[PDB]
C-alpha cells in the first residue's frame, strides 16, 4: 500500500515464521495485486530453490549457496589441506 | 624434623638429568616423587626471580597478548605478588597510556594530582569516576596541578546533584574548610594525620597555597588488603611491556621507559636473530636502568647469544601453546639449568594448562611462569562480556584475583608433597640429584 | 495513532485459541507471527501481575529453590523490579531471618538501627560489617537501639586501628560533633539535609537524646541506582517465601507473616488438594494483608478449587505418567484464571529468552526462573575451580544475576517490538482478541 | 573425488613461502646449506614423545 | 652477524645421526630445533637437484598418477619453477602427445 515494487520474504528468537509457508501466503496476496516476491533465506540447495519458485516466489536470493565463490569480497587461505575465504 | 630424615641416601628415583636426556618430553611425561615433609603449606615460599633484580612473590606473569594483559590485567598481576606484560598491539602512546594506568594507580604520594577548573561540569567528575576510576579531584586556579588549591570534589559531593552542567565551585569542598599539610611533610606523619582526618585525601600546599602533591586514603587501605604487591622503590605497582626488535620500536622503548615500565619484554617467535641481539644491547647502551627480557628460546646455543648481549632474563618456548621449535619440559630444563649457570632467570612461556603443569615447570627450572590460557576468561582480560548460553571467545572464570590465590595455594602445596619449604630450595635440589622425578610410560598416563 | 496500519484484518496467522486446541504443546511447537511496528524498544513494559495486588516492573521470579533463592538472591530481583521467593528446605528461624535481611535492606527511615554500647571492641563493628555489611554503627547508651545516642562508628573510624581489642569509644566520633535530626520530622527534608550534610548517616532523637530512627545516604543511592525496585508502602524490598501446607506450617507462616513477607508462596507438585485448599483459607482469615500464590496447577480443573478457596496467583507447571506439556498448561489455566481476575506465574522449562517471551505472550503473566538463574553469584553455594572452569555447588558460573536480568528485560523489550505492541499486557489482550497471531512449526521446521 | 583446491600455481608459491619460512627459523639461507650442516651436526632435532606430540 | 653467532658449540640437540639410529621414524617422531637469523626469508634458496645434471629452484615434482599429472599440470610444474611426471597409464601415444603439449 505504500507504493512497494516487490517484496522480501523471510523472518527467521520468538518471532518468525516456517519459510515455505511464508512465501506461499504472502506470494499468493502480493499476486493478486500485481507485486512479485523475492524467497530470502533458507535456501540450501537447488531443490529448495525449485519448490520456492513453485509455490510463489518470482525470485530467489541466493546467501549461503554463493558464500564459497570466488567473486565474493574476501581473500583466499589454506588452513589444513583445504582451500578457504574469510 | 631435621637433615637426617630429609635428605635421601637410598636415593630411589631419576634425576633431573637423567629424565631429559633423551628424547623431548611434555609435562605429562615424567612426575615429581615425593619427599619429607616438616611444615604446613603455608609457610612455602613460591617465589621466583622475573629478571636478575626483580623477584616477584608470585612468580606468574601475564602474557603479552591483546586478550589477556592490558592496565586492568596488568594492575591485579602486581597488586598479587606477580606481573603484568602489556602487550605491543597498539600505537605506542596506547601502550604508553597503559603503563601509566599501571605506574600511577597505586604510589604514597600522588605527584600530579588530577586537577579541574572550578568551571569544569560535574558531568566531567563523574566521567573521570567512571572511566579512570579516580576520585577526589582537585580544583585548582586554572585546572593545572601545580598548585592555588581552590576545593575539592569527592563521591558525597556530587552523587545528589541532578544538573550534571552545574560547575564544581557549587557543589565542591572549599579550601577555607578543607584539612591541608604544608610542605615539608614526611610520608609517614601525613598518613598518619589523614587517618585521624577521618577524610579520603590530604593535599600537601607549599607556602603559597599551591599544591606540591596529594595523600590518598585509598592508597593506606590497598595496602592492607595487597600487603605482597610487587612494587618498585617509589610505591608504585610493577609493570612490565612488549616490544618487537625492529628499528622503529626504538622510539616505542623511549616511550615505554619514560611512562615508568620496569622490564622490557622482548616479542619473537625465535629470538636468535642479529636484529635482538643489536636491540638489546641499545637497550642497556641507552636506558641501563631497564632490565630486557629476550626473545623465546628452547636451545641452549640461542639463549648463549642473548645473555652475551646482556638479556637480564629469557623467555623459554616455542610450538608450546612449522617443523621447527621443541617439547616444553625438556626446553625449560636445558635453557634453564644453562642460564641458572650464567645467573639469568627464565620465564615458562606456553604449555601451561594447569596448576600441575605450572608446578613442573617451575621445580625444573623456570624462575616464574607465564599464563596466558589459564587466565583467559577472568574479568580483568581485554575483552567485552556477552550472553550466548552462559558468561560474564571462551569462559569466563571470574576475577582473576580469586585464581592467583587458587594457583598460589596449588603451589604450597605441591611443594609441601615435594618436601621442600621453598621453590627456591625445589630448583637446588632437583639440580643436585635430591629431588627425583619418574618418567611415566603412556599407559602409566592413562590411569 | 496508526489504528489502520496495526490491526490485521486480514489475519494471515493461528489464533492461540486454535493453536492450542489440539495435542499438548511445548514452546518450540509454535512461533509468534510479527505485527507493526511505531516505537523503540526502549519503550516497552513489560510489567505483568505477581499477584492480585502486586505489580513487577520485570516480571521475573526466582524459584523457591535451595540452590537459588535466598537474602542475596531476593535482594537482587527486588532491586531490579522483580522478586525472589526464599527456599522452605531450612528452619523457621533460618527462613525469617533471610526475609529480615531482605526486608530490612533498603529502607527509608531505619526504625531498630543496629547499636552498640561504647564498650563494645573494634573487632564486633568489622564483624558487623563483615556478617550483616553494615556500616553505620550507633553508640548508645547500654548499646540499646532506643538509647541515648552517644557516636557512630564508619568505616574510616577503623581503617586504621591495629589493636582491635580496643574500646570503640576510642575512635568514634562523638555525639558533641554529630549532625542530627529531632522526632517530628519528614522523610523529605531528613534526606535533604543528609544530602548537604555530606556525611553517611542522619540520626534522629527525641528530646532526650534517645535514639528515635536512622536515615542511610546508602538507600539514597541505591534508590538512584535501581529506581525500579518491587517497593512495599514503607520503602523496603518486597519478598516473597515458600511454604508446605501442613499443619506444622502454620507455625511457620506466622514467623514469615512477622519477619514481612509481602507474598506466601505455596509449594507442591499438585496444589488440588483438600490440604492446600484449607491451608489457603486459613491463611487469608488469620493473615488478610497476606497474599497467596497456589500450588502447582496444570489444569482448570484444578486452578478453579485452588482460585475459589481464595488464592491471589496460581503457580502453572508440573513435569512420572502425571503431567502436562509446559505451552498448553500456562494458556489454559492462565485463560481461565484470568477471565476471574487471578494472575499465573510461568514455573519450570524456561530456559531461554524466546521461552520466557512465549510464555508472557501465551498468558503467564510473570515467568519464574530456576535454571536460568543456576550459576550466578547471588545463588547460594561456594565456587571452585575443577578443570579450567569457574563452577558453584554443580553449574557452571553465570557472573552476576543483574546483569541477566538486564539481558532478559532487553530481551523482552525487543521481542515485544517484533510483536508489535508496546505492552506484554497489550500482548496478552491481543493474543485473546485474536490480534497477536501464532504459527505452529512443523518438526522439520526446527532451524 | 577430492575438494577442489584452486590453481596449483597458487598453491606451489603457497609451499615455497613456507619452506623459506621453515629455513629462516632452522637458521640457514639454503636448503643445501640445510642439508650439509645436518649432516655435519651443525643443524639439530629432537625426537618427541608421543605425549609431547599431541599436544 | 658472522659465523661466531651462528656456530653451535653447546650443541644442545640431536644429531641426524642420533635420531634415526633406532626404530623407524615418522615426520612427527621429530622436531627441527631452531637456529640463528641475520637475513628475511625472502632470499632462502630452496633449491633442490631433481638428477645429477638437473637443478630445480622449486623442488617439487608432481607425482606421475593418472588422477594428478598430464600436460596441464606439468606445464604448470615447470613454470613454477619445478617439473611434472607424466604418468604412464595411457597408450604410448598418448603419453607422447602429453609430452609434446608440455
Ligand atoms: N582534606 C579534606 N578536608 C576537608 N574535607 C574533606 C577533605 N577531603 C575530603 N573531604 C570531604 O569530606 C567529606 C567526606 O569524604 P568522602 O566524600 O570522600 O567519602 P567517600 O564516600 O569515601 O568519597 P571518596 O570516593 O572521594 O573517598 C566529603 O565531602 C569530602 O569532599
Ligand atoms: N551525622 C554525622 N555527624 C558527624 N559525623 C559523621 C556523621 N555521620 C558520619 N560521620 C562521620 O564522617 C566521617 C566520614 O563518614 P564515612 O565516609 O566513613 O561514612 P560511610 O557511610 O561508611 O561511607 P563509605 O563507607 O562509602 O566510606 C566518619 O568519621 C563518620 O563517623
Ligand atoms: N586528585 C587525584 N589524582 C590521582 C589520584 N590517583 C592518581 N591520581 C593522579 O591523577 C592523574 C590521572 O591521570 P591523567 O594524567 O589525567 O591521564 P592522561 O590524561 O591520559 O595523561 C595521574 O597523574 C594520577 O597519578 C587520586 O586519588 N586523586
Ligand atoms: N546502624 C545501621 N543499622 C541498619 C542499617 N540498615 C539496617 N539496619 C538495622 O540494623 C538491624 C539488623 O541487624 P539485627 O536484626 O539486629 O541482627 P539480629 O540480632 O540477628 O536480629 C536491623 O534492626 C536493621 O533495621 C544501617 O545502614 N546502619
Amino acid at each position: 500500500d505504500a507504493g512497494a515494487d516487490s517484496l522480501r520474504i523471510g523472518m527467521g528468537l520468538a518471532c518468525g515464521r516456517p519459510q515455505a509457508t511464508a512465501i506461499y501466503k504472502v506470494a499468493r496476496y502480493a499476486a493478486s495485486r500485481g507485486v512479485p516476491c523475492v524467497a530470502d533465506g533458507g535456501l540450501r540447495n537447488v531443490g529448495d530453490v525449485c519448490k520456492a519458485l513453485a509455490v510463489g516466489a518470482n525470485v530467489a536470493m541466493l546467501g549461503s549457496m554463493i558464500a564459497g565463490t570466488s567473486e565474493t569480497p574476501g581473500e583466499y587461505f589454506f588452513k589444513d589441506g583445504m582451500r578457504l575465504k574469510g | 624434623e631435621n637433615t637426617n630424615l630429609r635428605t635421601k641416601t637410598l636415593r630411589d628415583g631419576t634425576t633431573a638429568e637423567e629424565l631429559f636426556s633423551q628424547d623431548g618430553l611434555s609435562f605429562n611425561d615424567f612426575i615429581i616423587l615425593p619427599g619429607f615433609i616438616d611444615f604446613d603449606s603455608s609457610k612455602v615460599n613460591v617465589s621466583g626471580q622475573f629478571t636478575k633484580n626483580i623477584l616477584l612473590h608470585l612468580p606468574l606473569v601475564s602474557s603479552p597478548m591483546d586478550t589477556v594483559t592490558e592496565s586492568s590485567m596488568a594492575r591485579a598481576m602486581a597488586l598479587m605478588g606477580g606481573i603484568g606484560v602489556i602487550h605491543n598491539n597498539c600505537t605506542v602512546e596506547q601502550q604508553a597510556r597503559m603503563v601509566r594506568s599501571v605506574k600511577l594507580y597505586r604510589n604514597g604520594f600522588i605527584m600530579k594530582p588530577k586537577s579541574v577548573s572550578p568551571d569544569v561540569p560535574v558531568s566531567t567528575i563523574r566521567n573521570i569516576k567512571s572511566e579512570k576510576g579516580i576520585s577526589g579531584i582537585l580544583v585548582t586556579e586554572g585546572g593545572k596541578y601545580d598548585g592555588k588549591l581552590l576545593g575539592i570534589v569527592c563521591t558525597k559531593d556530587i552523587d545528589f546533584v541532578k544538573d550534571a552542567s552545574a560547575p564544581v565551585s557549587q557543589y565542591m569542598t572549599r579550601r577555607e574548610n578543607m584539612t591541608v599539610e604544608r610542605y615539608p611533610i614526611k610520608l609517614e606523619e601525613a598518613m598518619d594525620v589523614l587517618n585521624r582526618s577521618r577524610h579520603g585525601y590530604l593535599p600537601v600546599l607549599n607556602d603559597k597555597d599551591e599544591v606540591v602533591c596529594l595523600c590518598s586514603r585509598r592508597d593506606a587501605v590497598r595496602a592492607r588488603d595487597y600487603p605482597n604487591s610487587s612494587l618498585d622503590r617509589n610505591g608504585h605497582l610493577l609493570c612490565a611491556a612488549a616490544t618487537s626488535t625492529r628499528e622503529a620500536d626504538k622510539g616505542r622503548v623511549a616511550a615505554l621507559s619514560e611512562a615508568g615500565i620496569d622490564v622490557l619484554v622482548l616479542d619473537s617467535s625465535q629470538g636468535n636473530t642479529i636484529y635482538q641481539v643489536s636491540f638489546i644491547r641499545w637497550v642497556k647502551k641507552t636506558y641501563p636502568h631497564l632490565e630486557v627480557v629476550a626473545g623465546n628460546v628452547v636451545t641452549q646455543d640461542q639463549a648463549k647469544n642473548l645473555i652475551d648481549a646482556g638479556a637480564d632474563s629469557l623467555r623459554i618456548g616455542m610450538g608450546s601453546g612449522l617443523a621447527c621449535g621443541r617439547p616444553q619440559a625438556t626446553a625449560i630444563y636445558k635453557v634453564a639449568r644453562y642460564a641458572a649457570s650464567r645467573g639469568v632467570p627464565c620465564v615458562a612461556d606456553g604449555g601451561l594448562r594447569n596448576v600441575g603443569d605450572v608446578c613442573k615447570a617451575l621445580a625444573v627450572g623456570a624462575n616464574v611462569a607465564m599464563l596466558g590460557s589459564m587466565i583467559a576468561g577472568t574479568s580483568e582480560t581485554p575483552g567485552e562480556y556477552f550472553f550466548k548460553d552462559g558468561m560474564r571467545a571462551v569462559l569466563d572464570k571470574g576475577s582473576v584475583l580469586k585464581l592467583l590465590a587458587y594457583i598460589h595455594k596449588g603451589l604450597q602445596q605441591s611443594a609441601q608433597d615435594i618436601g621442600e619449604v621453598s621453590f627456591d630450595a625445589i630448583r637446588e635440589k632437583v639440580y643436585e640429584g635430591q629431588v627425583l622425578f619418574n618418567r611415566r610410560s603412556l599407559t602409566a598416563q592413562s590411569e
